[PDB]
C-alpha cells in the first residue's frame, strides 16, 4: 500500500529471479490514461436536505448528473442507496440543484 | 502514479479526511474553521522559526 515502494503506480505483484550474487524483482503496475474533462459538484440539494456520495464523486457531462467511482469511469444514476444525507444545506459551497431517484417509489405502483 | 489530473482543493481535503476514518461529512460543514486554523498555525510556525 505504500506508494513508490514497488513500481511506479499501483502495485499488483512482483515475481523473484535469481542472479550471479543478488535478485532481480519484476513488478507488474497498473496505470491509467486517455483522461476526459467533467464538471463536478460536492453536494446535491434536494427537498431542502443535502446528500454526499457514499463512496464515489459526483459528476455531469453538461446535462444530467452521475456518480462515478474515483479511479475509473462508469457512470451510474444518482439513487437513495449509493448517496448518504446529512442536515439541510444551506452553509455548504458548490450545492448544485436537482433530483434524486428512489425506486421504492416506482416500486410501489 | 501516471499523468496528473486537475482536481479542486477541497475535494482532496474530503478524500484525505476519508482516509482517516471521519466520513467527509465534517469537512464541508467546518471548513471556515479549518481554514482560519490554518492559516493561524503557519503564521505561528513562521514565527517561531
Ligand atoms: C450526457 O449523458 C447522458 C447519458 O447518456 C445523455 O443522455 C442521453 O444520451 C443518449 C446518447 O448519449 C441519448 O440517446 C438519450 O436520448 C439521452 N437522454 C436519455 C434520457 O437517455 C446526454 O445526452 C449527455 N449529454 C451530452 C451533452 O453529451
Ligand atoms: C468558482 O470560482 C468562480 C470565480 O473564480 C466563482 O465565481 C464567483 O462567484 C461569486 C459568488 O459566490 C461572485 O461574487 C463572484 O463575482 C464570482 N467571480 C467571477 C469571476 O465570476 C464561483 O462561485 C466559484 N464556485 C464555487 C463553487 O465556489
Ligand atoms: C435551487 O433552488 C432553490 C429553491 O427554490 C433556489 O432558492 C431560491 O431562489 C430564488 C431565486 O433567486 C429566490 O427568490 C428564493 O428566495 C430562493 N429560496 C427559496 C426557498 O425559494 C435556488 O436559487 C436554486 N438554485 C441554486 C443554485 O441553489
Amino acid at each position: 500500500k505504500r506508494v513508490d515502494f514497488c513500481g511506479k503506480g499501483y502495485h499488483l505483484m512482483s515475481f523473484p529471479q535469481s542472479a550471479p550474487h543478488g535478485v532481480v524483482f519484476l513488478h507488474v503496475t497498473y496505470v491509467p490514461a486517455q483522461e476526459k474533462n467533467f464538471t463536478t459538484a460536492p453536494a446535491i440539494c434536494h427537498d431542502g436536505k443535502a446528500h454526499f456520495p457514499r463512496e464515489g464523486v459526483f459528476v455531469s457531462n453538461g446535462t444530467h448528473w452521475f456518480v462515478t467511482q474515483r479511479n475509473f469511469y462508469e457512470p451510474q444514476i444518482i439513487t437513495t442507496d449509493n448517496t448518504f444525507v446529512s442536515g439541510n444545506c444551506d452553509v455548504v459551497i458548490g450545492i448544485v440543484n436537482n433530483t434524486v431517484y428512489d425506486p421504492l417509489q416506482p416500486e410501489l405502483d | 502514479a501516471g499523468a496528473a489530473l486537475q482536481i479542486p482543493f477541497a475535494m482532496q481535503m474530503a478524500y484525505r479526511f476519508n482516509g482517516i476514518g471521519v466520513t467527509q461529512n465534517v469537512l464541508y460543514e467546518n471548513q471556515k474553521l479549518i481554514a482560519n486554523q490554518f492559516n493561524s498555525a503557519i503564521g505561528k510556525i513562521q514565527d517561531s522559526l
